[PDB]
RNA sequence: CGUGUAGGCGGCCUGGGGCGUCCCAUGUGAAAGACCACGGCUCAACCGUGGGGGAGCGUGGGAUACGCUCAGGCUAGACG
RNA sequence: CCUGGUCCACCCGUGACGCUGAGGCGCGAAAGCGUGGGGAGCAAACCGGAUUAGAUACCCGGGUAGUCCACGCCCUAAACGAUGCGCGCUAGGUCUCUGGGUCUCCUGGGGGCCGAAGCUAACGCGUUAAGCGCGCCGCCUGGGGAGUACGGCCGCAAGGC
């Protein structure tokens, strides 16, 4: 068990003779605030259903997210397809500036203080998946010359 | 003794379909065929054995899969032979990764094992006998090796990396070791230990399966001779 | 006929590294191989030597990847994960002292020629110096 | 769609100049405003004092990797 | 007969003499225009015969410019790979054109198909890149208004930029 924060729910659907059938979308985070995240993404023929399944692929694919000070490493840029993110590091005391879906991924990743930008696509969505690979790509001095050994 | 012995019959495989990564271990091209680097097969046996062993003295199963005709059956002795779960026909979807369900299939090979030898068959109508009988034959079908452990191999070997990629898939995903005798039709990189070598020819399959089952059981105790092979072995 | 031959040679790593080659022989050059030093003594690749394809003399450049790595896609880490010219045949950029770059947070490295050798931003930081900013490696 | 004028861009090594480029010193960059501190009006707004900065540009000196220029050589581009 | 580009081979000659390219200049399908030839077939227009509610069409029988040639204009296009040019680098599988070799093989140029890695919004691309980079040119900045208006330049005009 850890955090788990609900970042967006949609009701979408498709057609059929007589008809449109249904289906509702669950984009879920979560994180106890260690520097470990997840992010799920749910569908399923109800609300409760969808919310649930999110948690648990949620939980399923989760990142180490290496903190400093309750901020972040380095300054990275991330394009998942159209949608582009920047991760900035601030220094303690400064807030987490975000959208909601950066944000939300960010609070239970742990961060406190860092500087994000949204460019390219807003899709909900691509964002989130974008933030994550984000993170994924995160070093810190010791595993970056860990590398430049030899 | 392996030198002779594989370098025997048990070398060199697909010709001009191969698949340029996996020429690190490739000598040449005779008579058109791909003929492989035995001597870096040894180099490749031992670091595989080395955990093969590794894994014997610490009693953690292996799941062995062929389901290649001329690698078939060859596979359902070294498996029996070593008491170690095994897929010889149709290595069907997400037995690993959906293990949880699939085992659900095998939970209902057991349903009708045991309602077999029972007084409950004085009825059923022949409606349920023809059918209750099937359901169980293909069950015991296809299912005849998948039962043993009911738990994730620690590892798995097998034939054809690249004729069974599903199945090397899912072990991928699940981040489970993964065993193989590779020819050149298959590429290196996606496979944690690797057996170069002849893949078709029951030759080489014979070859190394046996002393890969005779290397299991080398951390047990039982050490014995080879098991059935000759039939009509060409 | 190649415009800027060391946004060749960076290009030719980047492509290399991609698939993890072994070595990959860019064409020689004394300002290259200054270049390249950086890259070993500071150590994104194994080293280089001088070499020959015909009276012809290229540079072998040993790559460095990481550990092999569990999962799909076993393919390992990399040393060289982005390697980009920064001052351009067609927009040379120049910089002061104070100007010099501070690439990934430290983490990285801005090789960067300059009027007493080819420094780095530490190594002209420190050295009190500046000049052509030449790319920018980690 | 070609051809080509101006222009933009320029392969390998050696040397001279040091034009861009880089560093140091110095003059300049008024005051007011701004920003950091300290106090005056009961606080504040306003307001006084001090400090710290500012690219640029002139001058003197220094450096010579990359760009430029003059000089020498080469054959992987290009031509025959 | 006259003449362009182009590939290979030999490593001989020159010694960076390069790439690109605003404007300029040249070429530029078809239709169209001018003068003069030519005219079988075909065929805008045009005339009938059918179909049809009508049928200024589709189908049928006729048929003139034109389609052809000479010289001169016109300068458009789904002028399409809807993909500017040059150079380096990044798996291979297959068949095909055309060169060269101590020719079951190898290598060089070119035309295709499937595809690593990688790109891609997706479809797809993929050593004939839409990958990875540098140079230089051209171009886009919501739809309709409109490629219209005005001015300008060009053109016999139609019209073009
Ligand atoms: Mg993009
Ligand atoms: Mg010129
Ligand atoms: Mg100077
Ligand atoms: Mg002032
Ligand atoms: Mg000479
Ligand atoms: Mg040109
Ligand atoms: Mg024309
Ligand atoms: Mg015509
Ligand atoms: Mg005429
Ligand atoms: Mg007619
Ligand atoms: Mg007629
Ligand atoms: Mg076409
Ligand atoms: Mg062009
Ligand atoms: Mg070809
Ligand atoms: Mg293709
Ligand atoms: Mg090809
Ligand atoms: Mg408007
Ligand atoms: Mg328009
Ligand atoms: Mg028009
Ligand atoms: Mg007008």
């Amino acid at each position: 068990d850890f955090e788990e924060k609900m970042i967006l729910i949609r009701r979408t659907a498709r057609m059929q003779a007589g008809g449109r059938r249904f289906r509702f979308g669950a984009l879920v985070v979560v994180g106890d605030r260690q520097g470990r995240v997840g992010l799920g993404f749910g569908k399923a023929p109800e609300v409760p259903l969808a919310v649930q399944k999110a948690g648990y692929y949620a939980r399923r694919n989760m990142v180490e997210v290496p903190l400093q000070n309750g901020t972040i490493p380095h300054e990275i840029e991330v394009e998942f397809g159209a949608s582009k993110i920047v991760l900035k590091p601030a220094a303690p005391g400064t807030g987490v500036i975000a959208g909601a879906v950066p944000r939300a991924i960010l609070e239970l990743a742990g961060v406190t203080d860092i500087l994000t930008k949204e460019l390219g696509s807003r899709n909900p969505i691509n964002i989130a998946y974008a933030t994550m690979e984000a993170l994924r790509q995160l070093r810190t001095k010791a595993d970056v010359e860990r590398l430049r050994k030899g | 003794v392996k030198e002779l012995l594989e370098a025997g019959v048990h070398f060199g495989h697909e010709r001009k379909r191969w698949n340029p990564k996996f020429a690190r271990y490739i000598y040449a091209e005779r008579n058109g065929i791909h003929i492989i680097d035995l001597q870096k097969t040894m180099e490749e046996l031992e670091r595989t054995f080395r955990f093969i062993e590794d894994l014997a003295m610490r009693g953690g199963t292996i799941l062995f899969v062929g389901t290649k005709k001329q690698a078939q059956d060859i596979v359902r002795m070294e498996a029996e032979r070593a008491g170690m779960p095994y897929v010889n026909q149709r290595w069907l979807g997400g037995m690993l990764t959906n293990f949880k369900t699939i085992s659900q299939r095998v939970h209902r090979l057991e349903e009708l094992e045991a309602l077999f030898a029972s007084p409950e068959i004085e009825e059923r109508p022949k409606k349920e006998q023809v059918r209750l009988k099937h359901e169980l034959e293909r069950l015991q079908k296809y299912l005849s090796g998948f039962r043993l452990l009911k738990r994730l191999p620690d590892a798995i070997f097998v034939v054809d990396p690249t004729k069974e990629a599903i199945a090397v898939r899912e072990a991928r995903k699940l981040f489970i070791p993964v065993i193989a005798l590779a020819d050149t039709d298959s590429d290196p990189d996606l496979v944690d230990y690797i057996i170069p070598g002849n893949d078709d020819a029951i030759r080489s399959i014979q070859l190394i399966l046996s002393r890969a089952v005779d290397l299991i059981i080398q951390a047990r105790g039982g050490v014995v001779e080879p098991s059935p092979s000759y039939a009509l072995v060409q | 006929m190649l415009t800027d031959p060391i946004a060749d040679m960076l290009t030719r790593i980047r492509n290399a590294t991609r698939v993890y080659k072994e070595s990959t022989d860019v064409p020689a050059s004394r300002f290259k191989e200054e270049i390249l030093r950086i890259l070993a003594r500071e150590g994104f690749i194994k080293g280089y030597e001088r070499v020959d394809v015909d009276g012809k003399p290229y540079l072998r450049v040993y790559l460095k990847y990481g550990p092999r790595r569990q999962g799909p896609d076993p393919r390992p880490e990399q040393v060289i994960h982005h390697i980009r010219r920064i001052s351009k045949p067609g927009r040379r950029v120049y910089v002061g002292v104070k100007e010099i770059p501070r690439v990934r947070r430290g983490l990285g490295i801005a090789i960067l020629s300059t009027s007493k050798g080819v420094l780095t931003d530490r190594e002209a930081r420190k050295l009190g110096v500046g000049g052509e900013l030449i790319c920018e490696v980690w």
